[PDB]
């Protein structure tokens, strides 16, 4: 059932796949990441409130003054958007914090304090989003992009490569804290454990196990096995464990109980572990000679002598085993080492360790972190006690702990921040893990491992930075000087906060101007996922493993949507359905799936719970009941994709297009196309430009409507009822009843943007859609925007396309183009540019903006008026005056025979220079809009006071319109309440509305609401003048400047450029092309019917680049055209309601088994014509991207109409007049018009101007420059004999400072000859070079 | 430099030098004090860094700027890509020069490009400004200024006197080998967009999907000269890597012509009998006979048997209408079995190549012309479009899929039971997946090359076929056999990032398409290429710097 | 290699223009060489006639002149 907005172009749909989800609200992740920035949140989780207590209270080095935090609130923004981007500032808010200062008393350290004080404090200004999730920094549109980084947590990374030629494999665990530093272990070729911190020279990783106030006898008590020796009064006999024998080969028989286990020779197989647990052995005699291969564990000293026999890690030898036996050291400690389980990687480490105590590591760290300077006993211990155990210096995340104590495999989720001595023990010792073999390696493009951060947590992020300064000047000042009985003010300060959150704002890496010239521009860049920035890597230092696409890729980043060229893979986009975890892990959705019933219940998954589980397929054929209809499922489980059972599916996919993003999921047959022509078919969506009318997509996906309406272009009701009154401005809307809330008087009142710019200077415009009285409902779409379309995307227009090469006028990838497509006016488009011309202040005086200008006539000054601003609406062109602005001049020091010249005329120069601001060349357009600004304290002309008395009566007026149409709506819901409960229906009118607000009832309350309803009234007069003045204080007021500059005028073009040969236009499927020729009517190729086709492609660009989509795009289409032409046809007479009902009905329900079932009965005649008549152009279809529409469905459809089922019709000629044999491919495509507009590339230089230090051209074409003559140009020409022509293109026409002059009066006097000189970039070359002692110089 | 608004920018040699400046003072003033020798000591180590401002940054640390930038010093200035060698003493910014578009324009002789008036009157000033002068249209050259600027009807016969026989220089951004630039003369465009003849797009390696050329101005009488004998486009039409010619007719030509020398079986007109090449125009455009059409015909053919001397030969031929009315665009040396066959691209390279050792140069550019001439004309009368029916999926695709599951299922049992290895399935199920690619793309070329089936005065005959791609697949007009059979076969096995084939190939072909799974898994190979493709253009330039600075 | 020969040149400017100049100006300077402009990126450098393509016949006048 769809709302009385859905039954004008009722989309005709095709899919089969039942979808259960509805589209979220895309933009959510940017709203709801700024909104928990800022927000009053009652406890320290996130937002402003946990930076505050993360970093407060603020304590004086025990001076017992106490700096602590209270709350915090946001102020009002003085300018709002709109002023915002008229004049220029960030949309800001004030920062208003309570602080308290105490200090306390005297041998009172947690005693009561004797003085206290709560002062509201100005820490400088935080930006503010807009409702669609866009900044305003400087009068522009920032948008700034969600981050992609390694997360925060321990990493078992292997090396994997061969890297020393050895042929081994190295792994270097590797721990990485949200804030703090790094502490990377690795091993080396000799397989011995090292240590380094943030990436310093290498050490042995003992350093730190005895940093951690460990001996060396509990470090081989943690990191080895003991193996115990019993002198059994004789022989060294050894105690057994069953297990410890396996995969051995003992060299003698291993016999007890008289009983023979092991053979000597014989390994000790399986069997003979089981047989020795079995017949439960514990000690045995051994060969000597197997001690002898040992190393002792701890210190067996002589307890006799107060002496040494062996220390901890020593290898024995069979006469220590006498001194120990001599000794009566009866049980001995040593390690179980062994070639494949316990590698002896400590014991050889700690044999080269060349410590020995806590302190000789402390030294040898503090030599290792800072280089020079002498070691020191309490900066060492200071320093290494703080690295990693400071909450200052040390964050590792809640985040960071959970991936931590996850990866540990610890149970417990949430710890602390900092690094205890048992997360190094263990992350220690899963290291030996892997490098023993029990234990897998981890990786990096896997997306359990990459979090996504947006605004809110690096604007917290920056905020910290701020605070971190600010607290270090506090503690500096409380400490000196005095108590004081000071206001806590001083010792605050508002810039080195600012200054950092404005810095961040301002000029990041991720702070970027929106494209702003596309609905779906827009929304792609909102929804923009970074690799670069802080935090992250280069494009010069990124491998290509990165770049890559991954199988934990489905369905959280779009695979087939990425910037082309310099960096690939690194700015992935999002997906359609692609959520954002509480923590920061990108999340996707699931169908539950139970026994055998698919449940329509739906679970979030995330990155890593996505392998454990088996998720089925979205292209699953299912009957009625959540059954799977087959046997089997291709499924995918861990990577794979393997044909799984009925019973093992755990999870069903959501819908069948969730692999994309939102730009790519835009384009019919998706299917089809080969993914490199699908790339550039997505990257080139993104940048058409809005043309004069947007027209429709004819063969659309069926997401155009949620992609107009959650951009924010289109103007959305926010309460249903009927509509009042509709201006090309204003639209009024009364609402419904109920949907009214019973305090205010409701009705509503959208101000649409008439034609103002965009970051790319195209026209955002709106324009209203619904007419005078008719109802509406919560959600419609009341104005569509640039490239929309009752509320549809529609990025272009749609032409009959016929395939065929056409005289090599398409050779390459050219379009041929009819001029029906000029002469209806319907690929123009509309660009406004903003001109400025400043007044600055001279040194030898002020510049005028007045009229008066020196040696021009009247032809330039017919358009100026008497201020000398150009009128609104005036047809300007290139090279005309705007600003007439003249530059006072000194003296100009006047030469010789112009001097005689001037003693003949007396024609006196000025002394004042003309400089006036006039129109770029090759531009031409009418001026839509003056702006001027000036300081204040300059005397204002004539045109600012036009312009302010304007501003200021429309302003007024408004306003008071508002309140107008406010009371009329208040007036007239108590002329409905009035009448129940003491009616006076023609009472009422007779007297007026002054007193009906204060008459009495029945004490209901509606009798205390017609009160409320008078108080509302009341407030809106006050309100009303409140408003009012503070407008006109606005207006009036002078606006701050720049230093040193008088006044500002900005006068806006709008230029229409039309269309000509040199513009690219592209297909959906990524199918370019260049206009090369615009041919007259009778030239195109007609076909039988007198038609002539419109635009002419090249058939060799599809079996080369595969994109076989475009060809059934243009099937379909022209099945659509055939409807809509029938159905045009049948209402061009008039017929019957009931003949449109039944064609209308029969084409919707075509073919077989789709979902929509769009039944005409209860429609009653009056929607029925109205949607006849919005489909004569055409009946649009929907396709979903990987559910699709099979062939033979586009074949009965052309069956439908009377257009045959090949598709291809023949085509005569439109000049010869005879016939194109081998019928030709026609139909309706739709084509775009990207902005690579040909004027604003084509550019010429004769003799610009030239560089300064370098006397060369400048740059490319905003300065009049020429081109650059690479490297390569030069071998070309050196590959040629060309000598001349190499020694011109060095020497005259760019840095020989006489040459050029005097080849430009060798040109014109009519004699092409030379003068070489020698180049001036090489004479600055030789005092650069002199300016060192390298004497260099030319000799002959 | 004084900046606008009361700002200024300077370079960081004036920073560096008030440091070493303002240190040398301070120990001057030191050595006047008699100052403790570990004050002295430290301020000698400060006037030593003298190392900032000769080469900052080599010893120890850099010295930063007030943004805590290294700033740059003498050696920066010297060195880098940035420095005076590479970037402003090598490679400079022109005068006389501009850029635009780039459109195709067929109706050019290949010896001259397209150019905008607005172009030609900017970059063509002082020439304008000189020819004016000397008419006697204006008395001064300021006078003519403002002539051209308010562009007066008078420029215009001016600007084309002064455009007549005077190249300009073209170029494409990645200038590789030495025709990436070639001399032109211009004719001048009612529009903004450059024309560039379609036979050299080859050589420029430009399609015009928006790319940009630049143009150059020769000024002096030496440039123009060897603009016209060395770099004019008709000089270079022999690769200097081999001796094949680099002006081969590339795509929609080379369809025309294999479209025009055909031969149905039986068309309309068989079996008649012309009188000359004329005839067979005449039989053409009148319709009264096909195009293609076994039809003998008479023809004489020049042959330079002689010392130089071209010696008559006439016969009767037995060739098809379309390969007669070919003929009469060759010139007379060459035999007329270079015209008889099919006329693919490799046999129209090696007809221009004989024409060339043959006749000599100009023959052959007027050849060439007149070979792009016909070929876009007739390509246009073919009517060569590319339709959904014009992608045939044989029949017998699903069977052979069936067959090959079949022995994935029984590898699998094998595997399961244990019999074999994991390498060891992993190789039998490769290969016959490959068996199975294989023979379906057989069973697709054998049903589409030849299934065209007509009947000519009698039962029936079987020939090679007009299914439009196959011709722009045989032809060699941009069309690969390997880029069919991703059309109708199934599209291969594709590899994992590791390197790897996976086990369950793609079976789906671009007509039927894919499903998610098999797009997800073809997604890869093409960012995988795509990035390979980006990152090799870095090696192959730095590759050719190294060469052509070693020889 | 023709990275290895292509810097053991007898022209200097031949070398500081295609490799790290510091190395190559201080082994010029401590050997006081001479260049004569022989190759073609020197005369490049300096703006005058290319000796291989047109220019070859001007430079063999000049040549001839020299030292004759
Ligand atoms: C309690 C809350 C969710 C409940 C479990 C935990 C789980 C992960 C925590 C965030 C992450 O650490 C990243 C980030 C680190 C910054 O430093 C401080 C802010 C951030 C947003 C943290 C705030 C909060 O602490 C989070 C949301
Ligand atoms: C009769 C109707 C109420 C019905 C009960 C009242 C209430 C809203 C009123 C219009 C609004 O003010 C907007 C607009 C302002 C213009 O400036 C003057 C005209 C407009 C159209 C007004 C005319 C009229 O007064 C309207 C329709
Ligand atoms: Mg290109």
């Amino acid at each position: 059932v769809y709302s009385y907005t859905e039954k004008k172009r009722i989309r005709k749909d095709f899919g089969k796949r039942p979808q259960v989800l509805d589209v979220p609200y895309l933009l959510s992740i940017q709203l709801d990441s700024f909104q928990k920035f800022i927000e009053q949140d009652p406890e320290g989780q996130y937002g402003l409130e946990a930076a505050f207590r993360s970093v407060f209270p603020i304590q004086s080095y025990s001076g017992n003054s106490e700096l602590q935090y209270v709350s915090y609130r946001l102020g009002e923004p003085v300018f709002d958007v709109q002023e915002c981007q008229i004049r220029g500032v960030t949309y800001s808010a004030p920062l208003r914090v309570k602080l308290r200062l105490v200090i306390y008393e005297r041998e009172a350290p947690e005693g009561t304090v004797k003085d206290i004080k709560e002062q509201e404090v100005y820490m400088g200004e935080i930006p503010l989003m807009t409702d669609n999730g866009t900044f305003v920094i400087n009068g522009t549109e920032r948008v700034i992009v969600s981050q992609l980084h390694r997360s925060p947590g321990v990493f078992f990374d292997s090396d994997k490569g061969k890297t020393h030629s050895s042929g081994k494999v190295l792994y270097n665990a590797r721990i990485i804290p949200y804030r703090g530093s790094w502490l990377d272990f690795e091993f080396d070729p000799k397989d011995n454990l090292f240590v380094r911190i943030d990436r310093r020279r290498k050490l042995p990783a003992t350093i730190i196990l005895r940093a951690l106030n460990y001996t060396t006898e509990q470090i081989l008590d943690l990191f080895f096995e003991k193996v115990i020796f019993e002198i059994r009064d004789n022989k060294l006999q050894m105690e057994l464990v069953p297990e410890r024998l396996r995969g051995e080969t003992a060299s003698f028989d291993i016999e007890a109980n008289g009983k023979v286990y092991v053979e000597k020779g014989r390994r000790i197989t399986a069997r003979h572990i089981r047989q020795l647990e079995k017949d439960d052995v514990k000690l045995i005699e051994v060969p000597v000679e197997y001690i002898a291969g040992k190393v002792v564990a701890k210190d067996y000293i002589d307890e006799s002598t107060g002496e040494l026999i062996c220390a901890a890690n020593m290898e024995l030898s069979l006469d220590l085993l006498a001194k120990l036996s001599q000794s009566g050291h009866k049980r001995i400690e040593t390690l179980f080492t062994n070639d494949l389980d316990h590698g002896p990687y400590i014991s050889e480490t700690l044999r080269v360790d060349p410590t020995n105590d806590r302190l000789s590591a402390l030294v040898e760290i503090y030599r290792m972190m800072r280089p020079g300077e002498p070691p020191t006993r309490e900066a060492a211990e200071s320093l290494f006690e703080n690295l990693f155990f400071s909450e200052d210096r040390y964050d590792l995340s809640a985040v960071g702990r959970m991936k931590f104590n996850r990866s540990l495999l610890r149970e417990e989720i949430e710890g602390s921040g900092i690094l205890s001595k048992d997360d190094i023990i263990d992350v220690m010792k899963k290291l030996i893990d892997i490098r023993n073999g029990k234990g897998e390696v981890d990786d990096i493009d896997h997306l359990g491992n990459r979090r996504i951060r947006s605004v809110g947590e690096m604007a917290e992020n920056q905020f910290r930075v701020g605070l971190v300064r600010v607290e270090r000047a506090v503690k500096e000042r409380l400490s000196l000087g005095d108590l004081d009985t000071l206001m806590p003010q001083d010792m605050i300060n508002a810039k080195p906060i600012s200054a950092a959150v404005k810095e961040f704002f301002g000029s990041s890496q991720l702070s970027q101007f929106m494209d702003q010239n596309n609905p779906l521009s827009e929304i792609t860049h909102k929804r923009r996922i970074s690799a670069l920035g802080p935090g992250g890597l280069t494009r010069e230092r990124a491998g290509f493993e990165v770049r890559d696409v991954h199988p934990t890729h489905y369905g959280r980043v779009c695979p087939i949507e990425t910037p082309e060229g310099p960096n690939i893979g690194l700015i992935n986009s999002l997906s359609v359905y692609a959520q954002t975890n509480e923590y920061g892990f990108l999340e996707t959705p699931y169908r539950k799936v139970t026994d055998g019933v698919v449940t329509d219940e739906i679970h979030y998954l995330s990155a890593i719970e996505e392998g454990n589980y088996v998720i089925a397929q979205a292209n699953s054929n299912l009957d009625e009941e959540g059954h799977f209809v087959e046997d089997l499922v291709t499924c995918r489980s861990k990577g794979e994709s393997s044909l799984f059972s009925r019973d093992q599916v755990d999870y069903m996919d959501v819908s069948t297009q969730q692999v994309v993003s939102v730009g790519a999921s835009l384009i019919p047959f998706l299917e089809h196309d080969d993914a490199n022509r699908a790339l550039m078919g997505a990257n080139m969506q993104r940048q058409a430009v809005p043309t004069l009318r947007a027209d429709k997509p004819l063969v659309g996906t069926g997401m155009e409507r949620a992609v107009a309406v959650d951009s924010g272009v289109t103007a959305v009701a926010k309460r249903g009822g009927v509509v009042q009154y509709v201006d090309a401005s204003r639209i009024v809307i009364k609402v419904n009843e109920d949907e009214m809330y019973p305090g205010e008087a409701g009705i509503d009142i959208y101000n649409l943007t008439k034609y103002t710019r965009s970051n790319q200077n195209t026209c955002i415009n709106q324009m209203p859609c619904v007419s005078l009285g008719e109802p509406v409902e919560r959600g419609d779409v009341l104005a569509d925007g640039p490239s929309t379309d009752l509320g549809e995307l529609a990025l272009g227009q749609n032409m009959r396309v016929a395939f065929m090469p056409w005289n090599g006028y398409n050779f390459e990838d050219s379009i041929l183009v009819s001029e029906r497509v000029v002469q209806e006016d319907r690929f123009t488009t509309i660009h406004i540019q903003e001109l400025a011309c400043v007044s600055r202040d001279t040194k030898l005086g002020p510049e005028e903006i007045t009229a008066d200008i020196p040696n021009v006539g009247e032809a330039a000054l017919s358009k100026l008026d008497e201020s000398g601003i150009v009128y609104i609406g005036a047809e300007v062109t290139g090279g005309d005056i705007l600003v007439g602005k003249v530059t006072p001049k000194g003296e100009t020091q006047l030469t010789p025979e112009e001097k005689l010249l001037r003693a003949i005329f007396g024609e006196k120069a000025s002394d004042v220079k003309d400089s006036s601001l006039r129109v770029p060349n090759g531009v031409s357009g009418t001026v839509i809009d003056v702006q001027v600004f000036t300081r204040d304290g300059v005397e204002k002309d004539k045109r600012a006071l036009e312009i302010e008395e304007m501003q200021l009566k429309q302003a007024k007026k408004d306003l008071s319109e508002e309140l107008q149409i406010l009371e009329a709506g208040l007036f007239s819901r108590i002329r409905a309440v009035l009448v129940a409960g003491g009616v006076e229906a023609e009472k009422l009118d007779k007297l007026p509305r002054d007193r009906w607000l204060e008459l009495g009832l029945t004490d209901e309350e509606k009798q205390n609401q017609l009160e409320q309803l008078a108080e509302q009234y009341d407030e809106l007069k006050h309100e009303f003048e409140k408003k009012l003045e503070a407008k006109r204080r606005k207006i009036t007021q002078g606006d701050d400047l720049a230093p040193g500059v008088l006044k500002i005028v900005k006068v806006y073009l709008a230029v229409k450029r039309r269309i000509q040969p040199g513009d690219k236009m592209a297909g959906r499927h990524g199918n370019k092309g260049v206009i090369s020729k615009i041919n007259p009517i009778e030239d195109m190729p007609y076909d039988e019917n007198g038609t002539p086709v419109d635009i002419v492609l090249n058939p060799l660009g599809v079996p080369s680049r595969m994109n076989i989509g475009q060809i059934l795009e243009t099937h379909l289409g022209m099945a659509a055209k055939g409807i809509g032409d029938k159905i045009n046809a049948m209402l061009k007479q008039q017929q019957e309601v009931a003949k449109l009902r039944e064609f209308i009905q029969r084409a919707y329900d075509l073919g077989a088994d789709v979902r929509q079932k769009v039944d005409l009965s209860t429609f009653s005649d009056e929607e029925v014509m109205r949607l006849a008549e919005n489909l004569r152009k055409g009946m649009p279809i929907a396709t979903p991207v990987f559910d699709g529409a099979k062939e033979a469905e586009i074949k009965e459809l052309l069956k439908l109409g009377d257009l045959p089922t090949s598709g291809q019709i023949r085509l005569y000629d439109g000049r010869t007049g005879e016939q194109f044999e081998r019928p030709v491919t026609v139909g309706y495509m739709y084509m775009l018009k990207l902005n690579h507009l040909v004027d604003d590339k084509m550019h010429a230089r004769s003799t610009g101007s030239y560089s300064l230090v370098t006397q060369q051209p400048l740059g490319g074409k905003a300065q009049f420059g020429g081109q650059r003559f690479g490297e390569m140009e030069v071998w070309a020409l050196e590959a040629y004999g060309a000598a001349y022509t190499l020694q011109e293109m060095l020497t005259v026409k760019s840095d020989d400072v006489n040459g050029r002059t005097k080849m430009y009066k060798n040109i014109v006097d009519g004699n092409h000859q030379m003068e070489p000189g020698m180049p001036e970039s090489f004479n600055v070359l030789l005092k650069e070079i002199r300016s060192l002692g390298i004497n260099i110089e030319l000799e002959d | 430099v004084p900046l606008d608004g009361g700002r200024f920018a300077t370079s960081d040699l004036n920073d560096l030098y008030r440091r070493v400046i303002n240190r040398n003072n301070r120990l001057k003033r030191l050595l006047d004090l008699a100052a403790p020798d570990i004050i002295v000591r430290n301020e000698k180590r400060m006037l030593q860094e003298v190392d900032a401002l000769l080469d900052n940054g080599r010893r120890g640390r850099a010295i930063t700027g007030s943004n805590k930038r290294p700033l740059k010093s003498l050696a920066d200035m010297i060195k880098g890509k940035q420095g005076r060698f590479r970037q402003n003493l090598l490679g400079k910014r022109v005068d006389y020069s501009g850029r635009s578009v780039i459109t195709v324009g067929p109706y050019l002789r290949l010896h001259q490009c397209g150019l905008p008036k607005k172009m030609a009157l900017e970059l063509f000033k002082p020439f304008i400004y000189g020819k004016l002068e000397l008419r006697g249209l204006a008395t001064t050259i300021k006078a003519a200024k403002k002539m051209v600027e308010r562009e007066e009807a008078v420029v215009w016969d001016i600007l084309d006197e002064v455009i007549r026989e005077h190249p300009v220089l073209l170029n494409r951004a990645p200038t590789l080998h030495r025709l990436g630039i070639q001399a032109f003369e211009p004719v001048l465009i009612e529009g903004k967009a450059i024309q560039l003849h379609p036979l050299v797009c080859a050589a420029y390696n430009a399609d015009f999907d928006g790319d940009q050329m630049a143009v150059h101005v020769p000024l002096t009488l030496e440039a123009q000269l060897e603009a016209r004998a060395l770099m004019m486009s008709t000089n270079n039409i022999l690769s200097p890597a081999n001796g094949e010619p680099i002006i081969v007719p590339s795509q929609d030509v080379v369809l025309g012509l294999y479209y025009m020398t055909r031969d149905c079986v039986n068309a309309k007109g068989e079996g008649m009998v012309l009188t000359g090449p004329k005839e067979a125009e005449r039989l053409y455009r009148s319709g009264l006979a096909s195009l293609h059409a076994r039809v003998k015909v008479r023809i004489t053919e020049y042959e330079k048997d002689a010392n130089g001397e071209l010696v008559a030969k006439t016969s009767l031929k037995d060739t098809t209408v379309g390969r007669a009315i070919l003929w009469m665009i060759v010139p007379k040396g060459l035999p007329y079995s270079i015209v008889n066959q099919a006329l693919g691209k490799k046999a129209i390279s090696k007809m221009l190549n004989t024409c060339y050792r043959i006749l000599g140069l100009k023959p052959t550019v007027i050849f060439a012309d007149q070979i792009m001439y016909t070929g876009f004309a007739y390509a246009a009368r073919s009517g060569a479009s590319v339709g959904i029916d014009d992608m045939v999926i044989p029949e017998k695709k699903h069977e052979i899929i069936s067959e090959a599951e079949a022995e994935v299922a029984e590898i699998q049992e094998q595997f399961q039971s244990g019999l074999v290895t994991a390498g060891e399935r992993y190789n039998k199920v490769i290969d016959i997946w490959a068996a199975a690619n294989d023979r379906v793309s057989k069973a697709m070329m054998d049903n589409l090359q030849t299934e065209t089936v007509i009947n000519r005065d009698g039962q029936e005959e079987k020939q090679v076929s007009f299914n439009s791609i196959y011709m722009m697949a045989d032809s060699g007009a941009r069309g690969s056999a390997a880029q069919i059979r991703q059309l109708a076969g199934m599209r291969g096995l594709m590899a994992k990032p590791d390197g790897s084939i996976i086990e369950t190939p793609i079976t789906a072909n671009f007509r039927e398409g894919l499903n998610v799974l098999q797009y997800f898994i073809s997604t890869h190979g093409a960012r995988k290429g795509l990035a390979d493709t980006a990152l090799k253009t870095a090696n192959s330039g730095y590759l050719t710097r190294r060469l052509v600075d070693v020889a | 290699g023709i990275t290895k020969a292509s810097l053991a040149t007898e022209s200097f400017i031949s070398a500081a223009s295609f490799q790290e100049t510091t190395r190559v100006l201080t082994e010029a300077a401590v050997a006081g060489k001479r260049d004569e402009l022989r190759g073609l990126k020197e005369n490049v450098i300096v703006g005058r006639l290319i000796p291989a393509g047109t220019g070859y016949a001007y430079h063999q006048d000049r040549m001839r002149r020299r030292a004759a």
